[PDB]
């Protein structure tokens, strides 16, 4: 299946960079190994483009109601000091609503579902971990097969259990 | 004779056995340092100068560690397997010639002695897995016993081809018969098969399921603590060195090179050592270079690749010997 | 007296020279712990070999967040370690609960479950910080009195 | 991992006594210029022709060296 | 599976090739099998690495690199005069993601706004630098130190005395790290 | 028995016993025996009842 | 501690005689349990549990065994 | 005393010393139904084919130390024997 | 470069083989009376050594004399045993 979240729903600067998507054909551990080895080369290819396309300017959104002001501003002018005080004690308020946002994480589609109530604390944060869905398929991919192949498919799933359990 | 026979036998035994264990200790240190250089690292360099005391630290640590035996199945049976494995792994050094006739026992049936003592060593592994009273570890020790006997067939089939060339089971005569040519040239496929069989026979990588912990069901050797670990590990390094010595004896001309008795003996010992050390290096080299073969694949490799080739060579080689009038004499010569 | 110190030095030199941890790699601290075996630091150069089973191991490194669901397993492997044995708590989570100290599912420090010989701070401690703690435990072994302790009483 | 030419040269620049002492703590044959000494007595050295991250090193004042 | 629209050009693979149709000679095929050519090539790679320089450094005689931003052991700092930098704003206690800081404060004998309790539970702290980012006077900082493993857990409950002593000992590093990175803060 | 045969000079047959009987026949017997379910209680005959016949 | 010494051999001829003018568990509100209540609990991990040691199979057990294949012939 | 007898005794002695050290000086503490399942027939086959093939190799070892007297005639019978197995 | 420290254990292993070879050659030579030893000794060889001892007293003793000393015709050893025939 040719599908990459960076291609289908571009985020950050992935629409400004060139790269290829490795896709297998047999759906086995060997194809998934070859896709990951080629992903090494496309990652390096993207990094080189980012080195040359790096623009000048600020690295934090320029509203001190959301991002903390520079330390020199915070010690210099009244407005910056207030915004520094509030962001580190109350935090910024996030408009109410909800969103499901997904990226192409190294282990697959990582998503997060956040519900905002308008306050400075999130009402609900649910994390969609690709390793959770993958390990839930372990029975489907391993039933009828050899015990001596289980280590191969545990490794073919990119499994970190901080992702799985959260 | 000149002095007491008992004194001679004491000294001859001490000269072979004691420096052997020193060499086995430093093969483990050399394994760690060779894989490290291959892995862009150092390996042991802090326990003793240049890491030269590392194996002695390991052995003393394990010898003073507490042993956790099974749920009182039997005291004798639990140690019985480890003891057998170590003793018979070391017994094969007694027929190694460090020069013509320079062996603890210059035996005319020496090749068959080496085969017998190796067969008696597989018992300890099988008797250990059962004694552990864990059906999970028994199956791994069972798979390890199946691999050891199957590749014992590979080694004794390869050795039969060398005996056809030399016409003798004396290790000395095999070596002397290579002054004509090292058998690795005429028997080149046999040497490669024999070396592969020797790696499998020693439970060494890529045939290392016995100690593999990442494989879910493997790792029978991984449940061995304190003294039992020392027994099994010493037996394994001892067999690795002996399979490299026997490989040099059969195919690399043994103690042969490329007036005083002391220097002639030293050169023969050194030439055997250099050849043995090279095969120990290759032995380490393959562990670092390859991934691990599954049990079903390694049994299929033995029985559907190596053995069918060897049995084909068992037909061809004596036909060549007869066709060229080169069937050797079997009397005491050399 | 001097003899018993000599055996004391000898037996302690062996405990330091072959330091075999059983890495209970619970979470992200295991990544820093795994970096101690890699070429830059090469723990093997000092004699450290990681061991998969507690039977072959001298030290337990708790490197990760200990959940309530996991604590019985940790106690079980600690009980299966032959003496002499030591425990190193590595990381804020293993130490006192860490970022999850106020969680319903987290043990607020593995010292509620097992006795701990060395606490290594950081979330995660650096590979060098882990090495520093291992050095402290070796210095602890180096000062352990064994034959002189029995000789006192 | 010193290599023969490196170790042979450093031996000549330092002598066998110093060589063996260095082999007793750091386990290597290192030579460089003395950058300075700290309050505790540790000596610090630099050599910019060493391998990366090995260009600076300390000789600890105390036998039971601790970081 | 494929995106909507017409099938991607040449997405369908051509039919499988029979043994007869393989474009590779028997001698080469038999030779690689029996001689294990690709395994020999992999072994040759290891010998190349065997003669390359190792990456190992000899710790603790040598150290790995750290940056002015490195987040290690916490310290409380002074002014050049020796007055405490801390004025009990409680910004670090409020922002702390792990609730590792506990502070109490009143007027000092001279009437200055100062702390009476400043504890950091180092077994709760996640070493994130948020306190150091939130401090308006550069009072709380993380030192570069990472080698302070302790025998007991109680030794990792830092009170104000422990933290002010840490700042006194580490101040030249603390000022150098602040000097290098303050333009970016 | 094998050690006995070796010491009287029957070295080939003595080593053949070690290789064949211990090395392979006994290994096959233990593999099968150590895989099958055995209750030792189900296998104990009252040997005292067989002792008079044993003497005769 | 070898569990064996001169004053320990002498100690085994002596027989525990309970002072009648001494406070007991009664005074503390406690009722000691008998040791035979605790042998099974404390010695359970020391009873062999190998399959070799179960008592012989009942006729109920002999009959059900014939509902299973006991060797994998395909493996 | 034959060098082979002293060798056997010394190797045995080494094994006892290793046991003795860990029995005397190592610590010791009292730190000490079952389901059943069918076993795999492949284990019986490995042992069976090993044993039968181990016997046939054994029967060829006399030929390798007798090739000169056996010459062509003994080679025929050896080849007949090899062909059958 | 060459990692010499990795090669040191091989030098130790190689040197241990040399120590065994040199040592076994020297002690065997002193045992044989300062002459090189025998090997691949068959029954004919053993008998010739016993005949050498009944001429000189030493199993490795040599004499070019065409005439046997008196008592040679009487010192042929008939070996006696109690069980194994
Ligand atoms: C085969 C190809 C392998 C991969 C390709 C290697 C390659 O191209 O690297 C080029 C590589 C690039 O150059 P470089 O890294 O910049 O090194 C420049 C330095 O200035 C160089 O400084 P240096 O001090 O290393 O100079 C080396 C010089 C000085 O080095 C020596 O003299 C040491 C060698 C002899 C002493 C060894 C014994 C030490 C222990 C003695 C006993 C102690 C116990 C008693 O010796 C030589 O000229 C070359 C001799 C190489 C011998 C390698 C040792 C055997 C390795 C395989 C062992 C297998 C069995 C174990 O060159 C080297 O690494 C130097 C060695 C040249 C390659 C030799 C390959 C031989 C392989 C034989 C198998
Ligand atoms: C034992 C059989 C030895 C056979 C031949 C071995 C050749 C190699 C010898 C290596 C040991 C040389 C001495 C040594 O390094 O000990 C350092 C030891 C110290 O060991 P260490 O671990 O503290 O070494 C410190 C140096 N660093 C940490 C940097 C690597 O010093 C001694 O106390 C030596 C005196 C006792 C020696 C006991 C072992 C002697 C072995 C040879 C006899
Ligand atoms: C096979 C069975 C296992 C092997 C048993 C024999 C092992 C070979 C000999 C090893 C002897 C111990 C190592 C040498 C002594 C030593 O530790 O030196 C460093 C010791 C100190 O060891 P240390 O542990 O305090 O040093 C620490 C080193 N770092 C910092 C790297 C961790 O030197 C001394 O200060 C005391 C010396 C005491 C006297 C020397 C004892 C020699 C005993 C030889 C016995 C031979 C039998
Ligand atoms: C040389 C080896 C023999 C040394 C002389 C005998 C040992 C010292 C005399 C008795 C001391 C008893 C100490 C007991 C103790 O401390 O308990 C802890 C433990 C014993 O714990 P334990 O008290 O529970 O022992 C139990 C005893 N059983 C099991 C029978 C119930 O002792 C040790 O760990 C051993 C330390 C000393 C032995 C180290 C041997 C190393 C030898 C290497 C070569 C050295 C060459 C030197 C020249
Ligand atoms: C010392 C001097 C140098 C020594 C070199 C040692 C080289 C490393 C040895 C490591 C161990 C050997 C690894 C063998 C790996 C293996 O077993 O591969 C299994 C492979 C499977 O092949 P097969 O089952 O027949 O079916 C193929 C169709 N897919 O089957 C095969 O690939 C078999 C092909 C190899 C045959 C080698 C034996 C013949 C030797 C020449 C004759
Ligand atoms: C075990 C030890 C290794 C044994 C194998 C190594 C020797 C291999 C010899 C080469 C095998 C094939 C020889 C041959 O003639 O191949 C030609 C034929 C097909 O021709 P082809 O190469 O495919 O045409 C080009 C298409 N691109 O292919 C064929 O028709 C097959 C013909 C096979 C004839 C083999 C004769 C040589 C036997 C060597 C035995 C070695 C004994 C010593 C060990
Ligand atoms: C019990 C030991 C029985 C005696 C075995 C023996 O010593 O014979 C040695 C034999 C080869 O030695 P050989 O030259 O034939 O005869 C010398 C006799 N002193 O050696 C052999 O043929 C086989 C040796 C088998 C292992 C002997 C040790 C068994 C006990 C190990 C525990
Ligand atoms: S202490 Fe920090 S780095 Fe270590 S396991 Fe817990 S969260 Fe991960
Ligand atoms: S350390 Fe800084 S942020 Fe925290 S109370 Fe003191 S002044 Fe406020
Ligand atoms: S580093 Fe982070 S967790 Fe630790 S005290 Fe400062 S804000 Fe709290």
């Amino acid at each position: 299946v040719p599908w990459d979240v960076r291609k289908s729903s571009p985020y950050d600067a992935y629409d400004q960079v060139e790269f290829d998507v490795p896709v297998g054909i047999n759906g086995d551990c060997y194809d998934r190994y070859l896709c990951r080895m080629e992903e090494f080369r496309q990652s390096l290819r993207i990094i080189h483009q980012c080195l040359n396309k790096m623009p000048a300017g600020p690295v934090r959104y320029e509203d001190y109601k959301i991002t903390p002001p520079p330390r020199a501003a915070m010690k210099e002018n009244m407005e910056a000091l207030i915004h520094h005080f509030l962001l580190f004690t109350k935090g910024y308020a996030v408009p109410p609503g909800d969103t499901y946002t997904a990226i192409e994480a190294p282990k697959g589609e990582m998503g997060v579902y956040v519900v905002s109530d308008g306050s400075e604390r999130p009402y609900r944060v649910h994390i969609r971990a690709p390793g959770f869905a993958h390990l839930s398929g372990f029975d489907h991919i391993t039933r009828g097969h050899l015990l001596a192949d289980a280590v191969a498919v545990i490794g073919t799933m990119d499994l970190v259990f901080g992702e799985v359990d959260r | 004779m000149s002095y007491s026979q008992t004194i001679n036998s004491l000294v001859e035994v001490v000269l072979v056995l004691v420096p052997s264990l020193v060499g086995i200790a430093y093969v483990t240190v050399g394994e760690r340092k060779t894989m490290g250089s291959m892995q862009r690292r150092l390996g042991p360099n802090a326990v003793g100068i240049y890491g030269l005391l590392q194996a002695f630290a390991d052995a003393l640590k394990l010898l003073l560690k507490e042993y956790v035996g099974p749920t009182q199945a039997n005291l004798v049976l639990f140690f019985l397997g480890p003891v057998i494995t170590l003793i018979f792994s070391l017994l094969g050094y007694a027929v190694i010639p460090y020069g013509p006739g320079l062996a603890v026992n210059d035996l005319s049936t020496g090749i068959l002695y080496m085969l017998a003592v190796s067969s008696l060593a597989t018992y300890g592994i099988l008797l250990a897995g059962w004694s552990a009273n864990s059906k999970y570890a028994f199956l791994g020790s069972l798979r390890s016993t199946a691999q050891l006997i199957s590749y014992e067939l590979v080694l004794s089939s390869s050795i039969l081809l060398v005996i056809m060339l030399s016409g003798s089971l004396s290790l000395t005569v095999i070596v002397e018969s290579q002054r004509a040519i090292w058998y690795i040239l005429p028997l080149l496929p046999v040497f490669i098969i024999f070396f592969i069989g020797s790696v499998a026979e020693t439970n060494r990588a890529p045939f290392d399921l016995a100690e593999a912990e990442s494989e879910l069901v493997s790792g029978f050797m991984t449940e061995h603590a304190a003294v039992i670990f020392v027994f099994f590990f010493l037996a394994e390094y001892g067999s690795i060195v002996l399979m490299c010595i026997l490989t040099s004896i059969l195919f690399l001309g043994g103690y042969l090179l490329i007036n005083a008795p002391t220097v002639e003996g030293s050169f023969y010992g050194l030439s055997l050592g250099v050849k043995t050390s090279i095969l120990i290096f290759v032995f380490i080299w393959t562990r670092a270079s390859f991934p691990r073969i599954r049990f079903d694949q390694l049994m299929s490799f033995c029985w559907t690749v190596l053995l069918p080739i060897l049995f084909a060579l068992i037909v061809l080689v004596p036909c060549i010997l007869y066709s060229f009038n080169i069937f050797p004499v079997n009397i005491s010569l050399l | 007296q001097y003899a018993l110190t000599t055996l004391d030095i000898i037996t302690n030199w062996a405990r330091q020279g072959s330091f075999w941890p059983m890495t209970f790699g619970l979470a992200c601290c295991a990544v820093e712990m795994m970096h101690l075996s890699t070429p830059r630091y090469d723990q093997d150069r000092l004699g450290i070999i990681f061991r998969a089973s507690p039977r072959q191991s001298d030290v337990m490194i708790v490197a990760g967040t200990l959940t309530n669901k996991m604590a019985p397993a940790l106690r079980q492997v600690y009980d299966q370690m032959p003496d002499p044995r030591w425990v190193i708590s590595m990381g804020s989570c293993a130490n006192g609960g860490g970022y999850y100290h106020y969680s319903y599912s987290v043990v607020r420090g593995c010292d509620r479950i097992v006795p701990v010989d060395v606490y290594v701070p950081g979330c995660p401690p650096t590979s060098e910080a882990l090495m520093y703690g291992i050095f402290q435990l070796q210095r602890k072994m180096r000062n352990t009195k064994i034959t002189r302790m029995w000789y006192r009483k | 991992m010193s290599y023969p030419t490196r170790t042979l040269a450093n031996l000549r620049k330092i002598g066998l006594k110093e060589y063996f002492r260095q082999l007793l703590y750091i386990g290597d044959t290192k030579y460089g210029e003395l950058v300075g000494v700290d309050k505790f007595g540790n000596k610090f050295y630099e050599n910019k022709e060493e391998l990366p991250l090995r260009t600076r090193w300390v000789d600890y004042a105390k036998h039971d060296y601790d970081a | 599976a494929t995106p909507a629209g017409p099938p991607p050009k040449n997405f369908r693979l051509p039919p499988p090739k029979n043994w007869d149709e393989e474009s590779e000679s028997t001698i080469d095929k038999v030779g690689k099998y029996f001689l294990m050519t690709e395994m020999l090539r992999g072994m040759y790679v290891l010998l190349e690495q065997f003669f390359r320089p190792p990456y190992t450094i000899y710790y603790p005689f040598e150290k790995g690199p750290i940056s002015p931003r490195f987040r290690g052991e916490h310290a409380l700092r002074r002014y050049p005069s020796g007055e405490e930098r801390c004025i009990a704003c409680k910004l670090c206690e409020a922002v702390c993601p792990a609730q590792a800081i506990t502070i109490e404060a009143e007027e000092r004998a001279d009437g200055s706004r100062r702390t009476t309790r400043y504890d950091i539970d180092m077994t709760k702290c996640i070493y994130c630098g948020f306190c150091q980012e939130s401090c308006p006077v550069d009072a709380i900082v993380e030192s570069p130190n990472a080698e302070y493993a302790t025998e007991t857990r109680e030794e990792l409950l830092y009170n104000k005395e422990k933290l002010l002593a840490n700042g006194d000992k580490w101040e030249p590093e603390l000022a150098a790290a602040i000097r290098a990175d303050a333009p970016y803060r | 028995v094998s050690f006995y045969l070796i010491l009287i000079g029957l070295n080939f047959v003595g080593l053949s016993y070690l290789i064949v009987y211990i090395g392979a026949v006994s290994i096959l017997f233990l593999f099968i025996l150590m895989l099958i379910n055995i209750r030792t209680s189900e296998l104990q005959s009252n040997t005292s009842n067989s002792i008079p016949l044993t003497i005769l | 501690d070898t569990g064996l010494s001169r004053d320990q051999v002498e100690r085994e001829f002596h027989d525990q005689v309970i002072d009648p003018t001494a406070k007991t568990f009664k005074d503390l509100g406690m009722e000691p349990t008998d040791i035979s209540k605790w042998t099974y609990h404390y010695l359970l991990p020391y009873r062999p549990s190998t399959y070799y040691d179960l008592p012989p199979s009942t006729e109920k057990e002999m009959r059900e065994e014939r509902k299973y294949l006991h060797v994998l012939d395909d493996q | 005393m034959s060098a082979m007898s002293i060798y056997i005794i010394f190797v045995s002695i080494i094994a006892i010393l290793f046991l003795a050290i860990d029995l005397i000086f190592a610590p010791h503490n009292p730190y000490k139904s079952q389901s059943r399942s069918p076993f795999n027939i492949s284990f019986f086959i490995y042992g069976l084919v090993f044993l039968l093939l181990d016997l046939e190799i054994l029967l060829l070892y006399p030929f390798a130390v007798s090739e000169y007297v056996n010459s062509a005639y003994g080679l025929a019978a050896a080849l007949i024997f090899i062909g059958i197995i | 470069p060459v990692p010499f420290e990795t090669l040191i254990p091989y030098g130790i292993i190689i040197a241990m083989f040399g120590v065994t070879g040199a040592g076994m050659a020297k002690v065997r030579h002193m045992f044989n009376g300062d002459k090189r030893h025998r090997w691949s000794v068959d029954q004919w060889d053993k008998q010739q050594m016993e005949r050498d001892r009944r001429l000189t007293g030493h199993l490795r003793g040599q004499t070019d004399n065409p005439i046997a000393p008196p008592g040679f015709e009487f010192n042929n050893p008939w070996k006696v045993x109690x069980x194994x025939x």
